[PDB]
């Protein structure tokens, strides 16, 4: 819609006041802010950087939409059956008494 | 499988070189809004916003060839098949995506975020952008979809209904010599203003359609344009 | 002055157009088209008998068989091919001369 | 005139072209087998006896 | 079903049919007769796009180790359900 | 210009010569853009030397900014003559259409020989070079002259609709200078009356927001392959 | 035991269901034309823009119908 | 329903896209 | 030597006879994809380091500077380092055709010539396979035409229950 | 000779392999058959048995394409994975 | 077993429902009607360009009302 | 197997959805009415020209009804 | 005893039915574009930011109608 400006390094509040699932991830808490998606999107938000929740969302979408839809539907691997028809292990070996071609030299 | 047909354009192929061969103006568009998207003076776009002009102008003159002319009977509308249509849109409306999505800036896509940050993020506005990013390959379906469908439910009933005319005007005009004539004569009068009716209605869907179709790729397109101001 | 639609000639336009002003959909238009005829590109032999006549299918000559037949006559003529192998008919050359005499 | 040229052989050809396509090119696959091929096979493989 | 039945092409002239194994190997052969001069090496980005994913494509396919069963795809009959052979 | 069998064998014949002479010239033109590198990384301002970031305010795009990426080297005269820069300048244009050519080898293997028979067959991207002589050097230069005919009046157009379909001048000075412009050659324009339409154009578009038609327009002016 | 039936009529039924799609639509577009004539009295001056906006309205609203017909012939012709 | 069938569906759309990129050149200029 | 040439032809086979694959073949195909995977990846390793050795100094300092994402205290550290470590030496930093010839050629030629040198190393396995498709493949570079039907040629082993069709 | 029975409720409890393989000696008996009979009415081959011998060239490419799968640590941990003991019981009181 | 049955009745029913989608339709035309005479008795110099509208608007709706008739009739004969 | 059933109870259930219509008209002649009031409160001067246009809604809407009302009867007696 | 049937036109009346939520979408997008025409003679400087606000709602209308479409083609094609 309107021209977007990215925030100056002054108005990007600091990373203390971000909230996770249940609570800041204060001090004793900081390395749980790596696996807090929540607290993620919310210090993207304040940091402006909206950009990485929805760009992630939209191209998945595409690639959904584009390729692998069309690879799953012809190529996917249905659900398998009760009854398995196993490998023996049996097939391909050459029989008793073959002689096979040299190989190149 | 390979199969050999032709589509049903060759006279108006041979019209269309009969009668430009000369260079004529042209006045009236079935979609103008093409070519005048900006209504604010000192606005202006760095993006190619009006590439979409010769394809536009393009597909109308196609599907109107094909659609307006299918009116008449034993027309036969070539391209009438759903995925045909979805190809098509598929083209259409992925390459404009693609060139937005090429031009590497991410902060374009800051709007598909919804709500303000009031909104939770993960319970609202994250939801709100997974139905936006879906929204957007539904409209896309939803524009082919509307296209075949309209002329399908359409021709179906323009079949059925001149089925009908034929039976009774050839196998019950002779109760015009008859003492019900009356009958007759209302049915046959219904008949014609029906016909007549459902004429004026498929010409006027057809272009309507097709402004429709177009409308919603320069939308897409519109969604995505930013305009600066001259200083 | 020069322009491409007045100068060119048709062919050397239509490379234009379709390189240095509407590349990205000719990409996908091609994408399309290989997508097309490597995945709608086959009929199986009840699927054209169902739907692939426009009246329906002549099963009291069934061209299916005799364009069946007149490839595999024309493969087997071409190509050399001992229809009478062992492999294609799951015995040998002479239980096939038994078969023959006791049928 | 270049145009005019063009448009002239191309409205002859497209004269014929309608006039063949609508008037005497037999629909494919006929019921009847009286009009039209019944389709068939090309690049049959040629002289690869090893294909077999 | 005649209604539904106007609404196909009606200028069809020929239709050709082809295996995919000939086509595919006449195209195989091709590309071989036209990347084997000795003046487009090996590392040429020309030789590459010709090879690379065709070759990336096959092993995929031959590295596939699937549970269910995928009915041949030219199969003379391939409208019944409940028969994929 | 279009090709014919003339040029072809000028080209042809000259050819090893042509390349020897590039050679040298690229030793040169190498030697005196060394200079003028250490010149511009020793004395250049911290932002060119830097290579500071310039976005566009709509899609936030990098380009080029004039007033910060363009730096002007008011004391080379003393490690590099005018003489000097012309030479680079030429070796420059020369060395990018070699560049684009040996590429499109390197690409295409030995599949490029017909398109070099085109592209020895016209002097259009040839280095200059290949003229051992002052009539093949004329016949050189009006080549050039007939490409930048050939794309300089779309350039001019474009810039030209663009602006006055979207913007229009603030005051009459901007409307004269804006329209004295683009008069044919035939008719002299005086500068200081043209002067003020940079400023206007700048308030319109700068270096640093030029679209990609735009760029390429001006490119194929300057005789800068494209492709 | 195992028994298979093909009921051949239901698809009369499917084919009723999916008109009555059409109940909203044709309810909908007049929905569209008496706020348009209810509008074109407030503000006449605008009647030809206003004009313009409930004929696309009417497309998409209409555009519905024609996808619940379509199921309606699927059904009606298999 | 030929319209929702694919049996011959490449070859049927060989039609637009012989229109869009042999054609529309034509009806361009 | 090109040999996606040969090779082309041979995996086409194998494809349209791929019952005949034993687990050996199967296992060298997985090892082709794996190194496949290892060379795209090494690949990118070393196309990100191109452009981050050629990166300007402005926007190596914008990229490691502030803000922090998490503001941990190692990110920081990390992302000083790395500054400190780039920004310390001279770095040639060319723009335009000169970035994208020095990010893309050493990369392109690392994949290609990893790439081809694995699959010479795939059809010298093939090669030294004592399976049917080894056999095959051994004809295929012998007489340089693929013997298709082979393993029913041969009399390829087959499951105890499916021996019949070789009872001749 | 006897032919193998392929029909659907035979065909339903098979494991692919067997089933081609059935088609396959079908076809193979088949093509013998119509050999004999032509080499007893003396006529040519290759006029006659024309189309069992495609239907054989066609059963062994459907044939010849499918490998059962190996049975490993992936493939067995997705077999166990999706036939949970709550799948098996679903399915056993299922009468379809 | 296979068993195919074909029961004939049944047309009765999918007519019926698609009779329902007329019921909308009515509706629609009503309301459109109703709308009019606030538009005409809040502007009442404008009784013709008004009554235009109204009958575009019920051409309209009478139009998706037809298009169920059609099946309505279609099936009733089937 | 083949098998054909001709049921003879369901003409009725068919003649009964087609009454359902009914409700959409009547409901819709409310409307029209319902708004007439109002219109004449609005501009009682205009008594006359609301309640023609009024009776033609009321005229269309009724057709509508009598559409759906000649199915009922057809299916009633057939 | 224990008997298993399968009636093998069931699907049709679950197409149908599903195709029966596309009323609600219709009339929805109706009643949109009705309270935009009757708000645009209202406020007409702000008529194009109003137009973008009723598209939004015919975007997050219309998705709803592609589940119910989406259903009834898995069950139309199955
Ligand atoms: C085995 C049997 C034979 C068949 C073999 C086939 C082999 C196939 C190989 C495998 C292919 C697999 C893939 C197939 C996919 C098919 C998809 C498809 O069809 O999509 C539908 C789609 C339909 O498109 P459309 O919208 O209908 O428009 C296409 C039209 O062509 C119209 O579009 P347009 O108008 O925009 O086109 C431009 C047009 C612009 O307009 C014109 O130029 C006007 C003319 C139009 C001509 C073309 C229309 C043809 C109309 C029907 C046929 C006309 C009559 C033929 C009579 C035949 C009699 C037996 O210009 C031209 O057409 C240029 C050619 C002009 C030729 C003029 C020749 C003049 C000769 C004069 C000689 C004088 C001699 C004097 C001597 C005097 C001595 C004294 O088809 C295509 O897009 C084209 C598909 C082609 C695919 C490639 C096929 C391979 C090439 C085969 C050539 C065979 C030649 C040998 C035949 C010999 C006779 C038997
Ligand atoms: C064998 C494997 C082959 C692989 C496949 C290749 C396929 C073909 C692709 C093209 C390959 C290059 C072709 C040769 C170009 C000539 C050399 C060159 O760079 O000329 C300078 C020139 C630089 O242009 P610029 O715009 O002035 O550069 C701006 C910079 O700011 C300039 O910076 P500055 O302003 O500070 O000034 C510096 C200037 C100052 O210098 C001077 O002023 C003196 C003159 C120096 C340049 C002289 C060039 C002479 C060219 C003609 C040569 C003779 C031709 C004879 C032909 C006839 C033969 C019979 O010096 C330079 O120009 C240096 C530029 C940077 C070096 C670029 C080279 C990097 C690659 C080589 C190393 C590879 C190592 C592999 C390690 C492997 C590890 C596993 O190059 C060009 O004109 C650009 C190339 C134009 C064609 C582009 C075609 C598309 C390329 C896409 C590549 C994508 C990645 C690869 C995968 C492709 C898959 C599709
Ligand atoms: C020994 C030498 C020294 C060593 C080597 C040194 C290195 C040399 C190489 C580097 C040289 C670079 C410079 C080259 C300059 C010249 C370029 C050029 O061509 O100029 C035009 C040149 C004339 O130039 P000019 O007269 O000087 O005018 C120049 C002006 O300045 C006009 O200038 P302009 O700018 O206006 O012209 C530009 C025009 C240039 O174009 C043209 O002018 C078109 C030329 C062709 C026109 C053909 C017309 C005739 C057609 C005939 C059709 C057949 C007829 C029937 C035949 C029956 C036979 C029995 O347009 C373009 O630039 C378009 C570029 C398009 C690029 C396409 C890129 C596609 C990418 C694909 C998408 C990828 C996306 C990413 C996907 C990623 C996926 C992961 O054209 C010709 O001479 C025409 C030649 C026609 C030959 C005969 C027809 C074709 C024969 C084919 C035979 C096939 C045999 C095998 C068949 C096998 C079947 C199984
Ligand atoms: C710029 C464009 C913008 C416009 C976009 C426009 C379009 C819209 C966008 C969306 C796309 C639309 C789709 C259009 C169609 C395009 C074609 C398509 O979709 O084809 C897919 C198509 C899918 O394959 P397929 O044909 O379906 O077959 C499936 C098979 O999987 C195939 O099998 P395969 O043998 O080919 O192998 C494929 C392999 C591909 O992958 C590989 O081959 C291996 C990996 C390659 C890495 C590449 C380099 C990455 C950077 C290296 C390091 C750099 C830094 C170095 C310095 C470090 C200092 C410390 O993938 C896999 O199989 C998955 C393996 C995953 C292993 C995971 C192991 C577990 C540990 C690692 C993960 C978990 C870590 C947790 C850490 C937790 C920490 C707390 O092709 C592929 O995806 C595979 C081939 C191409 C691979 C390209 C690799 C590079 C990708 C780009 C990376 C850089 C850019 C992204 C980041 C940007 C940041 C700013
Ligand atoms: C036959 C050959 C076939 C070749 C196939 C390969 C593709 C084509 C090859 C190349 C073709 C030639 C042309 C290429 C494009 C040229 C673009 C250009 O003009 O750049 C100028 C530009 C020079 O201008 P500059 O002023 O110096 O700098 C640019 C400014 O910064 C600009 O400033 P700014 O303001 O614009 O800043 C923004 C700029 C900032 O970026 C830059 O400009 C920096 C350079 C790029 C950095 C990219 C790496 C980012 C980090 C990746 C981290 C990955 C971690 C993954 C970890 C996984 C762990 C398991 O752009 C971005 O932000 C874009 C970031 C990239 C986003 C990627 C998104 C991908 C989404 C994927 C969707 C899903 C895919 C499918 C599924 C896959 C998974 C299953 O060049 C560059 O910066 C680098 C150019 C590199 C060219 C590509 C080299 C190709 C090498 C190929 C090797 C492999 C060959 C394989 C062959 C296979 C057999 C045949
Ligand atoms: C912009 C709006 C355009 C509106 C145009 C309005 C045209 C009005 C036509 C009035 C009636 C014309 C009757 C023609 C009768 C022809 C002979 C005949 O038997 O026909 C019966 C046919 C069919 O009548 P039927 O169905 O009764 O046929 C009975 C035949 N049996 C019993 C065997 C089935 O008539 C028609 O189909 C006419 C329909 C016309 C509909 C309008 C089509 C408009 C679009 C095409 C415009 C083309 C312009 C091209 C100009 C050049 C372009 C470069
Ligand atoms: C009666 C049944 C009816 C069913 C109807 C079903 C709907 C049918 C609708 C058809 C019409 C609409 C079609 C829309 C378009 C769909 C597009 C689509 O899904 O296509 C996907 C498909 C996927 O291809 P694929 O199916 O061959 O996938 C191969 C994957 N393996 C090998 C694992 C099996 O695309 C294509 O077919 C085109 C492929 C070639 C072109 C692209 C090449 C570049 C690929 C880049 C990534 C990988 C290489 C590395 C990078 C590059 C290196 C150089």
């Amino acid at each position: 819609g309107e021209l977007f400006v990215r925030p100056k390094l002054e108005e990007i509040p600091p990373a203390d006041q971000c909230r996770g699932f249940f609570g800041p991830l204060n001090d004793s808490l900081k390395f749980l802010r790596l696996l807090d998606i929540k607290w993620m999107m919310n210090r993207a938000v304040a940091m402006r950087r909206e950009y990485l929740i929805a760009t992630p969302t939209l191209f998945t979408f595409i690639w959904m939409f584009t390729w692998k839809g069309a690879v799953i539907y012809f190529w996917g691997d249905r659900a398998p059956p009760r009854r398995m028809d196993w490998n023996t292990e049996e097939t391909g070996r050459l029989p008793l008494g073959f002689k096979p071609t040299p190989a190149p030299l | 499988m390979f199969l050999f047909f032709f589509c049903d354009l060759f006279w108006l192929r041979l019209l269309l070189c009969m009668y430009y061969c000369v260079w004529s103006r042209l006045c009236f568009i079935v979609y103008f809004n093409c070519l005048m998207l900006i209504f604010d003076f000192l606005l202006f776009c760095l993006f190619d916003l009006y590439l979409f002009v010769g394809l536009c102008l393009f597909l109308l003159l196609w599907f109107m060839l094909f659609n307006l002319y299918s009116l008449i009977l034993y027309y036969c509308i070539t391209y009438l098949n759903l995925y045909l249509l979805f190809c098509i849109v598929f083209l259409l409306y992925i390459a404009f995506l693609f060139l937005f999505c090429f031009l590497c800036d991410f902060f374009l896509f800051n709007n598909l975020l919804v709500g303000d940050s009031f909104m939770d993020v993960f319970f609202i506005r994250f939801l709100l952008c997974f139905l936006e990013c879906f929204s957007l390959l539904c409209r896309c379906l939803s524009t082919f979809l509307r296209l075949f469908c309209n002329l399908l439910s359409s021709h179906f009933l323009l079949l059925m209904f001149f089925d009908f005319f034929y039976f009774i005007f050839v196998f019950f005009f002779y109760g015009v010599f008859c003492y019900w004539f009356i009958l007759f004569i209302f049915v046959f009068c219904f008949c014609l203003l029906f016909y007549v009716f459902l004429y004026l209605l498929d010409l006027f869907a057809a272009i309507l359609q097709l402004f429709i179709f177009c409308n919603m790729i320069l939308q897409l397109i519109m969604d995505f344009l930013l305009f600066l101001l001259f200083v | 002055v020069y322009t491409r639609w007045k100068c060119d000639r048709l062919p050397v336009f239509q490379l234009k157009l379709f390189t240095q002003e509407y590349p990205m959909h000719a990409a996908v238009g091609i994408f399309t088209i290989i997508f097309l005829w490597k995945h709608m590109s086959h009929c199986s032999e009840e699927t054209e008998r169902k739907y692939g006549w426009w009246a329906g299918y002549p099963y009291w000559r069934d061209p299916i068989a005799r364009r069946n037949e007149t490839k595999y006559k024309q493969m087997i003529i071409n190509n050399d091919v001992d229809i009478t192998h062992p492999k294609w008919t799951g015995c040998s050359v002479e239980q096939l001369e038994e078969l023959s005499r006791v049928v | 005139e270049i145009q005019s040229r063009k448009k002239y052989f191309q409205t002859l050809g497209y004269l014929v072209a309608f006039i063949y396509l609508y008037f005497l090119m037999p629909k494919e696959k006929s019921f009847s087998g009286l009009s039209g091929p019944d389709g068939h096979w090309i690049m049959l493989p040629k002289g690869r006896p090893e294909l077999f | 079903s005649n209604p539904a039945d106007h609404f196909r092409p009606n200028l069809k002239a020929l239709t050709l049919y082809a295996e995919r194994q000939h086509y595919v190997d006449r195209w195989l052969h091709v590309k071989e007769r036209w990347l084997a001069p000795w003046y487009l090496p090996w590392w040429s980005p020309l030789f590459q796009l010709g090879t690379w994913y065709s070759q990336r494509s096959r092993n995929l396919f031959l590295v596939e180790n699937h549970l269910s069963y995928r009915p041949y795809k030219f199969r003379r009959n391939d409208e019944d359900r409940n028969n994929p052979y | 210009m279009q090709g014919s069998w003339s040029v072809l064998k000028k080209n042809c014949s000259n050819f090893f010569p042509g390349l020897l002479a590039f050679a040298q010239q690229t030793q040169e033109a190498y030697g005196i853009w060394l200079r003028i590198y250490n010149r511009q990384q020793k004395y250049g301002p911290t932002d060119f030397v830097e290579q500071s970031e310039t976005f566009s305010p709509d899609y936030h795009k990098r380009f080029h900014s004039q007033d910060k990426n363009m730096w002007v080297d008011k004391e080379l005269c003393t490690e590099v003559s005018q003489k000097e820069v012309a030479r680079l300048m030429t070796y420059k244009l020369d060395m990018w259409r070699m560049a684009h050519c040996a590429g499109a080898l390197l690409a295409t293997g030995g599949y490029a020989i017909p398109f070099g028979l085109f592209w020895l067959a016209n002097d259009t991207w040839v280095p200059s070079s290949f003229n051992l002589t002052g009539e093949e050097l004329r016949a050189w230069r009006e080549a050039q002259d007939l490409y930048r005919y050939r794309s300089a009046p779309s350039y001019l157009t474009d810039t030209k609709w663009h602006f006055d379909f979207h913007a229009y001048p603030w005051n009459e000075t901007q409307e004269r200078a804006w329209d004295d412009l683009f008069e044919k050659n035939d008719v002299r324009r005086d500068p200081k009356v043209v002067r003020p339409a940079a400023e206007m154009y700048d308030g319109f578009i700068k270096f640093e927001l030029i679209r990609r038609k735009s760029l390429r327009h001006l490119c194929r002016s300057m005789n800068i392959p494209t492709f | 035991s195992t028994v298979a039936i093909s009921v051949q009529g239901l698809h009369y039924v499917g084919t009723g269901l999916a008109a009555i799609a059409l109940a909203g639509v044709g309810l909908g577009i007049g929905t569209i034309f008496g706020n348009l004539l209810v509008a074109c009295a407030r503000q006449p001056n605008l009647t030809k823009m206003l004009f313009n906006y409930a004929i696309l309205g009417f497309a998409l609203t209409e555009a519905i119908g024609l996808f619940a017909l379509m199921l309606a012939f699927l059904m009606l012709f298999s | 329903l030929e319209p929702m069938s694919t049996w011959y569906l490449a070859s049927w759309a060989m039609v637009w896209y012989y229109a869009f990129f042999f054609w529309m050149p034509m009806v361009w200029t | 030597t090109k040999y996606e040439l040969k090779m082309q032809y041979f995996d086409e086979w194998m494809i349209r006879w791929r019952k005949f694959q034993t687990e050996s073949d199967w296992e060298i195909e997985k090892g082709r994809q794996w190194w496949r995977r290892f060379n795209m990846a090494v690949s990118g390793a070393l196309f990100c380091g191109l452009v981050l050795y050629t990166s300007g100094t402005a926007t190596l300092k914008r990229q490691y500077g502030l803000p922090h994402f998490f503001d941990i205290g190692v990110d920081g550290q990390a992302k000083e380092t790395m500054l400190k470590t780039l920004t310390s030496r001279w770095r040639y930093t060319p723009q335009g055709y000169g970035r994208v010839l020095i990010t893309g050629v050493p990369t392109y030629i690392l994949f290609v010539t990893l790439e081809h040198y694995r699959e010479r190393r795939r059809m010298q396995q093939y090669l030294q396979q004592n399976t049917v498709f080894g056999e095959q493949m051994r004809r295929l570079l012998s007489t340089g035409k693929i013997e298709e039907y082979l393993p029913v040629n041969i009399k390829a082993t087959l499951p105890a229950s499916q021996q019949a069709i070789y009872n001749y | 000779f006897h032919f193998h029975d392929v029909s659907n409720d035979a065909i339903k409890g098979m494991p692919p392999s067997e089933a081609l393989h059935k088609h396959l000696e079908n076809a193979q008996l088949a093509h013998r058959i119509c050999l004999a009979k032509a080499l007893k009415a003396g006529e040519p081959p290759v006029e006659k048995c024309a189309l069992t011998w495609g239907e054989v060239l066609i059963r062994y490419q459907a044939w010849s394409e499918y490998r059962p799968p190996f049975q490993d640590s992936v493939a067995q941990a997705k077999y166990k994975k999706y036939w949970s003991k709550k799948r098996q019981e679903e399915d056993d009181k299922n009468p379809f």
